[PDB]
């Protein structure tokens, strides 16, 4: 499992042409903000490949 | 029908150890789980430990892991809980309740035993008159009370004029001080009839250590009233 | 894992009030979500179990349900009356380490009293404690229904707060409370300030009068 | 015929706040509407005339519209900064008897000083002015941002308000005021009241201070 390379699986905003986003804010899947506890409808924005 | 009673509380200094006991009468003490529940004064409920039927499997939470030893006895149908290396945050009301089944709620609870961890000294309280110098005589009604401070136990029954006053008593609960002391308050409004005629003397009462005084009220006689 | 639950919420007697026990990091369909009820100065008791069955000895008012759309539970308390004034809790076997997590604890009150205007009787210190190394302060805001107070302490120069000893009010049959905050300041440094006030912005009445060291 | 206009208005640097000018009789779309600006200590000047248009020199931030709903007008003054804090007036030819009617004025200001409670400082009379019967009452207060001074007077037994008169405040160094009060006294009736208190409810404390008449 290659841990150095990652990618963004899901995001709440559509990235415009030639626009990057290095922020790792926890995405909220339409619920109360979980303050980043990775529980109810809140997951990490990035995802590791292999 | 089921009766659950416990006793053996008290209060000591941190570092020692205590032990509680809960009996059982009204059900088979062989096929029911047991679990202790504590409740700190002012805080909500929590979980302490859970023991197996015979007493083999034991599970505790991380905050009380190791310092607590729960062990039941099916011979006399009793439950014990000895917790060594006590500390300040262990102050709570420990309940002993029977569990219907593991993946379910508790059926019957206990009665409650106030177990606090504080032992500094045995100091008698002191009464301080709440003198209404000028802020309670210009406009409106009037009131005056007494403050109880520096008392280790709390068998305080605040009276006035050695029990002569009947109405107007407003007793307030105790508040923990910084190290080990407490502080409770009291007050009573005067119906503009005993400002300077009849002196309302607040009479505190403390049973353990020879504390019974009647501080004469002096509403700063240097002022108007 | 933490069972999120509001601190206090109520309504006028006669409506239907619900309480939420949303979990933190556990599936709602893992185990059963139960509710308890504790009276002031006694032991708690079970009011519901399995989120769908009612124990024998409970009127037909408490009705539990399950809302999987947000991973939370509810309790439809129909016909809110005076006997419902208690502290409810929650329970759910949520954890892979064999640990039960209880709820926060809602202090359900009886919102029958429409409005109560508070009154403040400022009391200056005395001469018994001011002798060598003691000093106190009394404000005594009383006769108010909403227990949420907004007592503030500042001697016109700095928000002095380290050393405040407030007293919780006492429940009475007239739906009235009485708050008394005792600000324990520094005895030997009384000359640092010349005025100590009690500014409480509670809804209904507010005062900002101060005291004097020597009159 | 009279031209209505708000007395005072204050806000912070930011969005625009229009000034209204509602008529009493006739139509607002029958004649033009002009807006003058009078700087304190100088002569007035014309800012906007024929609100549908605007002259040169004045920036385009000052805009205005016409409201024919209830015969009123609006002056949307945009860009609130320190160089625009002044007075404004309303004017519109309505009198058919060759009469030019004007407005009432406004007190559009800004917000730059923080909120502070004004101190209560009462000044008792002296002996040099008290030769036979002559004295004054000075309750000058300071450290207050709003200019709407609201004070009271009471000789410890009655809210005496006979001959009530206040002192006009002046602009201090760091944008402050010195609004005082001058209540009428009793030259030959000093023995009627042996105490004099000065109450103030100018968005702050209400503590009163008493003095002695002649000592």
């Amino acid at each position: 499992g290659n841990y150095n390379y990652l990618y963004r699986l899901f995001r709440k905003s559509n990235l415009k042409p030639f626009e990057r986003d290095i922020s790792t804010e926890i995405y909220q899947a339409g619920s109360t903000p979980c303050n980043g506890v990775e529980g109810f409808n809140c997951y990490f924005p990035l995802q590791s490949y292999g | 029908e089921v009766q659950l009673v416990q006793s053996g509380g008290g209060l000591v200094q941190p570092g020692g150890s205590l032990r509680l006991s809960c009996a059982a009468s009204g059900f088979t003490f062989s096929s029911y789980w047991m679990s202790w529940v504590r409740q700190a004064p002012g805080k909500g409920l929590e979980w302490v430990a859970n023991i197996n039927q015979d007493g083999g499997e034991k599970y505790y939470v991380d905050s009380v892991k190791g310092r607590f030893t729960i062990s039941r006895d099916n011979a006399k149908n009793s439950l014990f809980l000895q917790m060594n290396s006590v500390r300040a945050e262990d102050t709570a009301v420990y309940f002993c309740a029977r569990v219907w089944y593991y993946y379910g709620p508790r059926d019957y609870w206990g009665q409650g035993t106030l177990v606090t961890v504080s032992s500094a000294s045995t100091k008698g309280p002191s009464v301080f008159p709440l003198a209404p110098s000028s802020k309670s005589t210009s406009g409106g009604t009037a009131a005056l009370g007494c403050l109880v401070k520096d008392y280790f136990p709390e068998p305080v029954t605040v009276s006035w004029n050695s029990g002569a006053l009947t109405s107007g008593v407003h007793t307030f609960p105790a508040v923990l001080q910084s190290s080990g002391l407490y502080s409770l308050s009291s007050v009573v409004t005067v119906p503009s009839s005993s400002l300077g005629t009849q002196t309302y003397i607040c009479n505190v009462n403390h049973k353990p250590s020879n504390t019974k005084v009647d501080k004469r009220v002096e509403p700063k006689s240097c002022d108007k009233t | 894992i933490v069972m999120t639950q509001p601190h206090s919420v109520s309504e006028s007697p006669g409506k239907t009030v619900t309480i939420s026990c949303t979990r933190s990091s556990g599936s709602i369909a893992s185990n059963y979500v139960q509710w308890y009820q504790q009276r002031p100065g006694s032991s708690p008791t079970t009011v519901i179990y399995e989120d769908n069955q009612r124990p024998s000895g409970v009127p037909d008012r408490f009705s539990g349900s399950i809302d999987s759309s947000s991973n939370s539970a509810s309790l439809t308390i129909s016909g809110l009356k005076t006997e419902d004034e208690a502290d409810y809790y929650c329970q759910s076997y949520d954890g892979s380490n064999h640990n039960v997590v209880f709820g926060g604890g809602t202090e359900l009150t009886v919102l029958s009293q429409p409005k109560a205007a508070p009154s403040v009787t400022l009391f200056p210190p005395s001469s018994e404690e001011l002798q060598a190394n003691k000093a106190t302060l009394v404000c005594l805001i009383s006769d108010f229904y909403p227990g949420a107070v907004t007592v503030a302490w500042k001697a016109d120069s700095s928000p002095v707060k380290a050393g405040v000893e407030t007293t919780t009010p006492s429940k009475q049959s007239n739906n009235k409370y009485a708050a008394s905050s005792y600000l324990s300041l520094t005895p030997e440094q009384w000359k640092s300030h010349r005025s100590y006030s009690c500014q409480v912005t509670h809804e209904g009445s507010t005062v900002e009068k101060t005291v004097a060291p020597t009159e």
